[PDB]
RNA sequence: GAGGAGGGUGGUGAUGGCGUGCCUUUUGAAGAAUGAGCCUGCGAGUCAGGGACAUGUCGCAAGGUUAACCCGUGUGGGGUA
RNA sequence: AUGCCGUGGUGUAAAGCGUGGCAGUGAGACGGCGGGGGAUAAGCUCCGUACGUCGAAAGGGAAACAGCCCAGAUCGCCGGC
RNA sequence: CGCGGCACAUCCACCUUGUGGUGGGUGUGGGUAGGGGAGCGUCCCUCAUUCAGCGAAGCCACCGGGUGACCGGUGGUGGA
């Protein structure tokens, strides 16, 4: 449908494919939210970065 | 155009030595040893304008935790009961009622205790 | 402006703690809070608030069987080889008031004002205390239910 | 005009040997840190006339 | 009676006639402000309820805009040569409480 | 060699997470 | 110390390997697979070269394949 | 204001927490690495050249500009090599 | 398995590239993972790693503790998470 | 995260729409080596103006000011 991603941990000590994957989702700082579509490219961004974020099925 | 340096140079020495009154030893009398101390005395003021925001919270909690336990409840469950009832009083004023108005603090205990869940150990 | 107590506002009282079956850890903790005034809502860490504590019956404190044999008390005199050691079990025969008082004084903060706090503490061995001129109220151990 | 350290009078020898004295090594008595020594990057005689074009 | 009033992201215990220094409210000298409360003690009643406190407000009266204490900052790290000097005056507002 | 072993065994705390300098 | 520098020497690495992969548009003359020997063989519109270099003869896309065991490099024109 | 209480400047700071000088040089120094006993004074990217490259700006613009020198009390006017 | 090259969608301001002015650096250290030397010894040494941190990073935790864990200080606040 | 101050970049609307000013969003502002940009202070000359034996410079003390280098006020000493 349409997902809601909230960042929980920092980018300090994260790798290049994890910092730049939060940049494409549109996240900036801890406890920042964003609303994105559930296409097959969003949950490929989430699967790389899933230890730093908190996804939920929210409108 | 030869410039004697002394009128420019004494401007930054009179104000370092006015900010060093009350220091002991050479650290209030000499410029080279009171410029070293002013480098520490402003990092210490910077470090402790931000530390005291935790230091007063560390004192307000210990006065609530002392005053919650005159009314047989821990501090652990008083903060839970005052968020489950919608009482957004901060810990500065909640620790000032406990000293200045004790009968108005027993009422906030009986509001937080009654709004607390019945089995506090059972999962939500 | 938060409350900082004046001189002449700290009102002191007199407690007496029996120790007939109480362990040494529960009693030294409850005497350390009661001398410093942590139980009072007007607490300040730079002010000697807090009441007097009279510990009677210190020869009957609850110490286990394996601690009257194997727990040591060390003093050092400064001279070389001057390390001495005495067990708790051979201090509970001669000076039983020192065992309770050492456990309290390791739980106070290590600063200058604790040397004025420890002037409010009287530890005795028998069930009799000389401070009947005052009126010490008894103090039982309580744990706040949660 | 001022005098540089090669135009101030004297200062031709080395005042004391380099190692063993406990003083700093100095090399000349008219070096620019000495009172009485030469002036480093001091003024010289100059002509400040510029070359502005005629139409300007 | 007293009440704990919210202003400027912070809270202040006020009474009728107190003088409280708060953050810079956009108001000139002499105007009236209305501020939300978080607790109202009226003797032995504490009123303690979020639905019933939104109908109660504290009426203020501005005495004038003042300045705060001068804060001198000189940051410094040890063997590098970093210096940064900065000053600050926090703009404040003196506020008379005439309401509750 | 007590110093070399006691400095090495203090990395097994919950805060260091099995890693310390040297 | 035993002077065991009996073997301490190497040549220079020659930068061999595949240089233009599959589905990649090339120009006329572009070197595709520089190699020793014919690890890869010339197919359609691919010449071999003097030191078995497998360049390109015609612009197009590069595709790899098999032609009786020997694997080939070809260009679709 | 006679005194006390209230409030506010200035001086001292019982007591609590936090807190490993400065510079140079180093992978890293409070370091038991270097340098300074203290104060006042002096003490280190300057100048010459139609030099070289690159820029900011001003005049003139298919043209721009003179050098030596000459004439003027001057910073002005001539001077095409 | 990863990594690498190409291409088609989608996403993201301070990404990439060409050409000039001015640089500094070219003694690195520790930690995780893969290896050589060494006795599968070293706070040892030599490499790999769109790996991290220190260097140049303060703040909280590991008693103290450049390199470990959490987190990147524009300034104020006697506010919350 | 909340409330208030400052700076840089970018975008959207105005004013002689780039020499650029005013207002509103979002973002950004640890920092050595080093690069870039903008300022305070002492002295000297020139132009304009204005103080000074009814007390200039310099020095000392106090009370205030600015984001910083720093500045102003009043008084004491002093003599161009
Ligand atoms: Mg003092
Ligand atoms: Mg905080
Ligand atoms: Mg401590
Ligand atoms: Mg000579
Ligand atoms: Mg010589
Ligand atoms: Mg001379
Ligand atoms: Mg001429
Ligand atoms: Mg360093
Ligand atoms: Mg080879
Ligand atoms: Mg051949
Ligand atoms: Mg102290
Ligand atoms: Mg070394
Ligand atoms: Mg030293
Ligand atoms: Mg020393
Ligand atoms: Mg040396
Ligand atoms: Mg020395
Ligand atoms: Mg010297
Ligand atoms: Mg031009
Ligand atoms: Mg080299
Ligand atoms: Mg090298
Ligand atoms: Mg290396
Ligand atoms: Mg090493
Ligand atoms: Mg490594
Ligand atoms: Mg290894
Ligand atoms: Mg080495
Ligand atoms: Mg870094
Ligand atoms: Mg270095
Ligand atoms: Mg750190
Ligand atoms: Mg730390
Ligand atoms: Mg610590
Ligand atoms: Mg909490
Ligand atoms: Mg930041
Ligand atoms: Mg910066
Ligand atoms: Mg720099
Ligand atoms: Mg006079
Ligand atoms: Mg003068
Ligand atoms: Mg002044
Ligand atoms: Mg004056
Ligand atoms: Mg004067």
């Amino acid at each position: 449908s349409q997902l809601k991603i909230t960042q929980v941990r920092s980018t300090i000590g994260a790798r290049w494919k994890q910092r730049e994957s939060l940049r494409t989702l549109g996240l900036r700082r801890i406890r920042h939210s964003v609303i994105r579509e559930d296409n097959a490219a969003t949950r490929g961004l989430i699967a790389v970065v899933r230890h730093l974020v908190e996804v939920e099925p929210a409108q | 155009a030869r410039v004697k340096r002394a009128v420019n140079a004494h401007k930054k020495r009179r104000s370092i030595l006015k900010a060093s009154r009350g220091y002991r030893g050479q650290r209030s009398r000499l410029y080279r040893k009171a410029k070293e101390q002013q480098l520490h005395s402003l990092n210490y003021a910077y470090r402790d304008r931000r530390a005291r925001k935790g230091e007063f919270r560390k004192l307000w909690i210990a006065r609530i935790n002392a005053a919650a336990r005159l009314n047989d409840i821990t501090y652990n469950r008083l903060i839970q009961g005052l968020k489950a009832a919608g009482v957004e009083v901060d810990r500065k004023n909640l620790a000032d009622i406990a000293i200045s108005d004790p009968a108005a603090f027993t009422a906030l205990v009986d509001v937080a205790r009654a709004a607390l869940p019945e089995d506090v150990n059972a999962p939500s | 402006p938060t409350y900082a107590p004046k001189a002449g506002d700290t009102t002191r009282s007199w407690y007496v703690i029996d120790a007939t079956d109480v362990v040494l850890g529960r009693l030294a903790v409850a005497a350390a809070n009661l001398l410093r005034g942590k139980h009072k809502p007007t607490f300040a860490p730079n002010v000697d608030g807090g009441d007097f504590v009279i510990v009677i019956n210190a020869d009957k404190v609850a110490i286990s069987g394996d601690k009257l044999q194997h727990k040591m008390v060390y003093r050092h005199s400064g001279y070389p080889g001057g390390l001495h050691k005495r067990t708790i079990g051979e201090l509970m025969q001669r000076h039983p008031d020192r065992v309770v008082e050492k456990a309290i004084l390791g739980m106070l903060p290590k600063n200058r004002l604790s040397r004025q706090i420890q002037r409010k503490l009287r530890v005795y061995a028998g069930p009799e205390h000389p401070h009947s001129a005052q009126q010490p109220v008894p103090y039982e151990l309580k744990q706040v239910a949660q | 005009s001022t005098k540089t350290r090669g135009e101030v009078s004297g200062g031709g020898r080395k005042p004391y040997r380099q190692k063993g004295t406990g003083r700093a090594r100095q090399g000349s008595t008219r070096a620019p840190q000495f009172t009485g020594g030469g002036v480093v990057h001091g003024p010289k005689p100059r002509d400040y006339s510029q070359r502005t074009p005629k139409k300007m | 009676t007293y009440a704990i009033v919210k202003t400027g992201g912070k809270q202040y215990k006020v009474a009728v006639g107190d003088v409280v220094k708060v953050e810079k409210l956009e108001s000139e000298q002499g105007e009236k402000v209305s501020l939300p409360v978080a607790l109202v003690v009226d003797g032995a009643t504490v009123t303690t309820d979020a639905k019933a406190l939104a109908k109660v407000a504290v009426t203020g009266e501005v005495l004038g805009h003042t300045k705060g204490p001068k804060i001198r900052i000189h940051k410094f790290k040890n063997k590098t040569g970093y210096h940064k000097r900065q000053g600050h005056r926090q703009q404040l507002t003196v506020l008379k409480v005439t309401g509750i | 060699a007590k110093r070399g072993r006691k400095k090495r065994d203090r990395k097994y705390s919950k805060a260091n997470h099995g890693k310390r300098p040297n | 110390g035993a002077s065991s520098s009996r073997n301490g020497r190497d040549s220079a690495a020659q930068r061999l390997g595949v240089k233009r992969y599959g589905g990649q548009v090339v120009k006329a003359g572009e070197i595709l697979v520089r190699q020793r020997g014919t690890k890869f063989h010339p197919g359609v519109n691919v010449g071999r070269g003097g030191d078995d270099t497998l360049f390109a003869k015609t612009a197009g896309a590069v595709e790899f394949g098999i032609k009786r065991g020997r694997k080939t490099v070809s260009i679709v024109g």
